[PDB]
């Protein structure tokens, strides 16, 4: 009944296509996706050096 | 409730990955899964928070499905 704002975020990054495995390990919303480093992003499978580095950017942006 | 094992329980939450570690610290039937905290989890070697968040989550709806039952 309202988008998951994960697959927001995610699409805002240009990388709508791993929000599916952000969810289905746990990363539903961004309270969550704050506390993502390279373990997290180990396990959900983002392994381009370039998509990797936009995601904990954005990460960063979520702390402030 | 629904849930013959751990193990089963797990795999249906896409959490199998720790049902090894489960039982071999004695968290080894859907009794037992059910008094776990986060801090539990922790200390079984669940770090990444996501992975807290859909084990606790999980916890959390199974008890809810039986206070309503």
């Amino acid at each position: 009944m309202c988008t998951n704002i994960v697959y927001e975020w995610l699409k805002a990054l240009q990388l709508p296509q791993y929000a599916e495995s952000f969810v289905d390990n746990g990363y539903d919303d961004l309270e969550v996706c704050k506390q993502i480093g390279d373990p997290d992003l180990d396990a959900i499978g983002v392994l381009a050096p370039a998509h990797r580095r936009r995601i904990l950017e954005a990460v960063h942006r979520l702390r402030e | 409730g629904a849930y013959r094992s751990v193990g089963e329980w797990l795999e249906a939450i896409k959490m199998g990955r720790y049902t090894e570690i489960f039982m071999e610290n004695g968290y080894s039937s859907m009794d037992a899964v059910a008094q776990v905290t986060l801090e539990d989890l922790r200390r079984l070697g669940v770090t990444l928070v996501g992975h807290q968040k859909k084990i606790m989550s999980s916890l959390q709806e199974m008890k809810v499905q039986m206070v309503n039952g």
